[PDB]
């Protein structure tokens, strides 16, 4: 579960 | 008016649980399993990359101006220096992608030192993939036979190291970069390498992956504008170079400073600052352009499989646009369809035209001045406009991939996860569309958002995706994801359709996952679910989640027991909604597994007991659910049923009976698991048990969205009925027309023992002694079914009756044993399901069904009459008949709801209110022979007078029951012998049957209106049994037959 990044 | 008495808008038995034609679906079949085509585990990674440069500097091959490389002049420094500076420049710019991964570079090579590089390469990323960057500019142009040129070390010569060899030192996880002219030649030689064959696609084995800058034929740009380093100034820095693109080709270029461009404030990371904004764009832009584009399967491999891959191919489809215009058509390997000009770059030129002014007054002062884009508003407003006008399998949204970025940002998550939860709501293929563009981490990854904005969302969304694919289980658990739910059970956040869903998604989460029933059993999601138990919905799937909480895992039944679920699921095995009830028994069954008592004996007993009361349940439903929960106990306790089996043939008594109740159950689903439960037993190793399917069928309920025709046919009949009521009462009705409009030969051998009139349409309804059903038309004097009520050997008819007349009639057929079985469809040539079978009477039964409050009445030689609600599917009321004889006949009046007549083997008559404390109204004798009511009915009319009271005696008394016992009126219809009463609906009118052949018909003053007589087809002098006698419900037909096989209608001309 990846490829784009999420802000956390 | 009034005649809103004469018809009833209660509808019943027309429930999900009672489902048709392509789905058996309602109960006794197992659940749909599905197969998943989103599944590749293997997130593969570039561990390391190959970037090699051969441009000898100030020395043109002869195939022969712009010469930037990696953004640097090379002629600024000095050959030597130049190409360090561009060595690292380009790794640099690679190294932002993927910069976990070894880079290694290699300027200006022998064959031997792009040998070595190769080799080791792949001796360093073992099965992870390595990228091979070539840049030829420097040297000769590649081959018709594959070949790539390097140098000698000298740099006198061009050496020509073939593509084979290249291949052979690199292997399977590899990719390749061709920034070279005439690059499709290495292309065409890869695809040459090996044996065709190997795949089923256009031409492809390995895992071999290609992306060149230009055609066969083509070179590449010359012209200022552009640098040397063109295709991978796309793929690897394509921000930049999109927009310096821009400036000379669109605005015309002298206007905007193209210098701020290297200039641009802020990360690539932030997406809150402008450089950040617009490389998210892009992102965007370019992945959506991909997906649209592409098949499922290969965007997948390149779009969503390797970060580098993704980049590389995203930043491809940049490079299809900008080497388009000067004159080069770039091609990958996966080949991929036509990218430029796609109805989305508009956007992307767009954005970055909003971009490039502000970018002139930013600089002026970091002044952080800086509006978002409306892009991503815009776009999440074009998926609205979808998801109404268009909103189909009408080809996908296009905004798909772009609501997912969103998910990243907490700027439009709400609207983005509204409207994906919008989307995935209109059905399972929009999951399969959500789930392929990559939705789930990122839905995965916020049940960790506390903000309880969100959460009311990410339930409805979380209980979609779970709804159809259960399998995801392993990650939601994994996660902690499973706590989310949980707290959202215990949640002040009101509405108990959403806790319905979060106990849904539970039950999913747990099912046969002992990591799940575990990870919630310390979350205690048993005390949250029972804390509830003190809406139908939310109390069918607590039941289901602590069923499947407690399933073959005995800690979590122990921690059950001393929270005294028993104690708190029990009484739902009352509740009206069989749902409940089914779901309650499924819960109950799945805490199970001398002269001893633990603590679980008592508990195990309790249950069982409990369980055993529900057997004789009005639902197959939960008699299905009590059957399997029965098996569970069987398998656990043969050694004591067993010896129940053999004194019949403490509580083990009780099981047996109940078994070979359920081994003869009306439903023959319910019928064949009886069967099984008797066979684990041993009349005539878990594998053998049969399957509770009440989880499977609710579950349905989720994967489903949460008319006007209806009520079109329901007011044609309406109207009709009406006409017609008004039509029988006012007509003066004249003498009967002894001309028959049919003799219907049956061919039932011992003949017709009951008929039913259809209110609406031309057809009759017999039935045998063995209960044949035929389904005759007068009108066309055909055939329209034919029958055989159950395959049981002790056969008998009791009832047919019409459930639901005013839309889509449903036949009952009582059975003399007190079986009632509803059948759809009656009327079509082959297609006719049974409904719903229970059995009423718990002999003779005599039956009657109320359409005015969904009861159904039954008795027969009992001391009881047996309440029914077919809405509820439940034995509403046991009223003692107090007559200490035989219910003979048995009537409901359709006027008045809940209000019964019944008559009696020794010639008595009784109503009862059947809604009252004290249910026997009056109890009179009328008539005085002591023969048994081989008839009785209510008068047609508004009011509780009865024609009733046809005796087999021959005397036909009328009776009203407001002002006296005695009768009202006399008629003698025969001397003896009388075998059948039809009283009309509406019409006053009625006929009587004798088994000395005769049929009689009277006016309800009492007027012999006509004489008819059956006679016999060979001299068996045997019409003893003219058993059926009924009339048209709206018009003044009379059907009649006998002891013989024939069914004949007449009328009154």
């Amino acid at each position: 579960g990846g490829l784009f990044v999420m802000d956390e | 008016a009034t005649s809103m008495a004469y018809l009833p808008q209660t509808i019943v038995l027309c429930e999900l649980r009672h489902d048709a034609s392509e789905a058996s679906a309602p109960l006794g079949t197992s659940e749909i399993v599905l197969v998943p085509k989103w599944r590749l585990k293997e997130r593969m990674k570039t561990g390391c990359v190959a970037l090699v440069l051969c441009l000898n500097i100030t020395v043109d091959p002869p195939d022969v101006c712009a010469r930037i490389e990696a953004w640097i002049d090379p002629f600024s420094m000095a050959p030597p220096k130049a190409l360090e500076t561009i060595g690292k420049n380009l790794s640099t710019q690679y190294e932002r992608w993927q910069p976990r991964a070894r880079y290694k570079v290699q300027l200006d090579p022998t064959v031997d030192e792009v040998r070595k590089l190769c080799l080791t390469c792949r001796k360093y990323a073992k099965t992870e993939r390595v990228l091979f960057h070539y840049n030829g500019h420097g040297v000769p142009k590649p081959t018709a036979n594959g070949e790539i040129w390097v140098f000698n070390k000298s740099y006198t010569q061009y050496i020509p190291l073939p593509i084979s060899e290249l291949d052979s030192w690199l292997k399977t996880p590899s990719i390749y970069v061709f920034d070279c002219s005439a690059a499709r030649m290495i292309l065409n030689a890869f695809a040459e390498l090996h044996d065709w064959g190997s795949s089923g696609s256009s031409g492809s084995s390995r895992d071999c992956i290609l992306l060149a800058a230009c055609d066969v034929h083509e070179t590449l740009p010359q012209s200022v504008e552009f640098p040397a380093d063109v295709f991978t100034s796309c793929l690897t820095t394509p921000i930049k170079m999109a927009l310096k693109w821009f400036c000379r080709r669109s605005l015309l270029k002298e206007i905007i400073d193209e210098s701020l461009i290297d200039r641009i404030p802020g990360r690539q990371n932030d997406r809150k600052t402008l450089l950040g904004e617009l490389n998210w764009i892009f992102t965007a832009v370019t992945d959506t352009i991909a997906w649209n584009v592409l098949p499922h399967e290969l965007f997948q491999r390149l779009f969503r499989q390797d970060l580098l891959v993704a980049s590389l191919f995203r930043n491809f489809l940049l490079a299809e646009r900008i080497m388009r215009s000067a004159n080069c058509n770039p091609i990958s390997h996966p080949m991929l369809p036509p990218t430029h000009q796609h109805h989305m770059w508009d956007a992307w030129d767009m954005a970055a035209e909003i971009c490039l002014s502000q970018l002139p007054q930013l600089v002026l002062d970091p002044s952080t001045e800086f509006q978002p884009s409306p892009f991503f508003t815009e776009q999440l407003t074009a998926f609205e406009v979808w998801l109404d006008h268009g909103s189909e399998h009408k080809k996908p949204p296009e905004q798909l991939p772009i609501v997912l970025q969103v998910l990243l940002s907490q700027c439009h998550r709400f609207r983005a996860l509204v409207l994906l939860g919008r989307f995935l709501d209109m059905g399972s293929w929009a999951v399969d569309l959500a789930l392929s563009v990559g939705i789930f981490p990122y839905v995965l990854k916020l049940l960790q958002t506390t903000t309880n904005e969100l959460r009311q969302i990410l339930v409805f969304i979380w209980t979609k995706i779970l709804a159809l694919d259960k399998s995801c289980q392993i990650d939601l658990v994994k996660d902690g994801g499973h706590t989310y739910f949980i707290r959202f059970l215990d949640s002040s956040g009101a509405f108990p359709e959403q806790r319905a869903m979060a106990a849904f998604v539970l039950a999913v989460i747990v099912d046969g996952h002992r990591r799940g029933q575990e990870a919630c059993l310390e979350a205690n999601l048993i005390g949250v679910c029972l804390g509830h138990l003190e809406e139908p919905l939310f109390l069918q799937w607590l039941c289901l989640c602590l069923g499947k909480l407690w399933e073959d895992f005995m800690e979590a039944q122990i921690m059950g027991r001393e929270a005294n679920a028993f104690e708190k699921l029990a009484p739902l095995l009352s509740e009206p909604q069989p749902e409940v009830r089914a779901a309650a028994v499924f819960a109950l069954g799945t805490l199970l597994d001398e002269f001893d008592d633990d603590e679980k004996i008592r508990a195990e007993d309790a249950i069982i007991k409990s369980l055993l009361d529900v057997v004789s349940d009005g639902s197959p439903l939960v008699r299905a659910e009590v059957a399997v929960a029965l098996a569970r106990f069987a398998f656990g306790h043969k050694q004591h049923l067993k010896l129940a089996a053999a004194s019949y043939w403490a509580v083990y008594s009780q099981c047996v009976r109940a078994m070979f109740a359920l081994a003869k159950d009306p439903s023959p689903r319910i019928a064949s698991l009886g069967r099984r439960v008797l066979s684990i037993i041993g009349i005539e190793e878990r594998s053998l048990l049969p399957l509770s399917t009440i989880y499977g069928w609710s579950c349905g309920h989720f994967s489903k969205p949460l008319s006007q025709e209806i009520a079109a046919k329901r007011e044609e009949k309406e109207k009709f009925a009406l006409e017609h009521i008004a039509k029988c009462q006012h007509s003066s009705i004249s003498k009967l027309n002894n001309n028959p409009i049919a003799n219907w030969d049956t061919r039932f051998e011992t003949g017709t023992k009951t008929a039913l009139l259809h209110p609406f349409s031309p057809i009759v309804v017999a039935a045998d002694e063995n209960e044949r059903i035929r389904v005759w038309n007068y009108e066309e004097a055909t055939l329209l079914n034919g029958f055989d009520n159950h395959d049981f050997p002790d056969k008998g008819i009791s009832k047919l009756c019409l459930i639901n007349e005013l839309d889509d009639s449903l036949l009952l057929v009582a059975s003399c044993d007190g079986s009632v079985r509803i059948w759809k469809n009656y009327a079509t040539k082959g297609k006719q399901k049974l409904v719903t079978g229970f059995s009423s009477i718990q002999l003779n039964a005599v039956v009657d069904w109320q359409q005015q409050s969904g009861y159904l009445y039954a008795s027969g030689e009992t001391s009881t009459v047996t309440l029914w609600d077919l809405e509820k599917e439940q034995l509403v009321r046991s009223v003692p008949s107090e007559s200490e004889c035989g219910v003979t006949a048995l009537s409901a009046s359709q006027v008045h709801g809940g209000q019964l007549a019944a008559g009696f083997a020794d010639g008595s008559l009784r109503l009862y209110d059947v809604r009252s404390p004290e249910p026997l109204v009056c109890a009179t004798r009328p008539h005085q022979k002591v023969e048994r009511v081989v008839g009785l009915s209510f008068q047609p009319g508004l009011d509780p007078a009865k024609v009733v009271s046809a005796s087999q005696a021959g005397d036909i008394q009328f009776l009203d029951l407001r002002t006296t016992r005695d009768t009202y009126l006399t008629i003698d219809a025969h001397r003896g012998s009388l075998t059948a009463l039809a009283v009309h609906r509406h019409a006053p009118i009625i006929a009587s049957g004798s088994a000395k052949q005769l049929i009689k018909v009277f006016s309800l003053q009492g007027e012999q209106l006509g004489i008819i007589r059956y006679y016999p087809s060979f001299m068996a002098q045997k019409i003893g049994s003219v058993s059926c006698l009924t009339f048209h419900p709206y018009q003044v037909l009379l059907a009649a037959g006998a002891a013989d096989s024939f069914v004949s209608i007449y009328t009154h001309d």
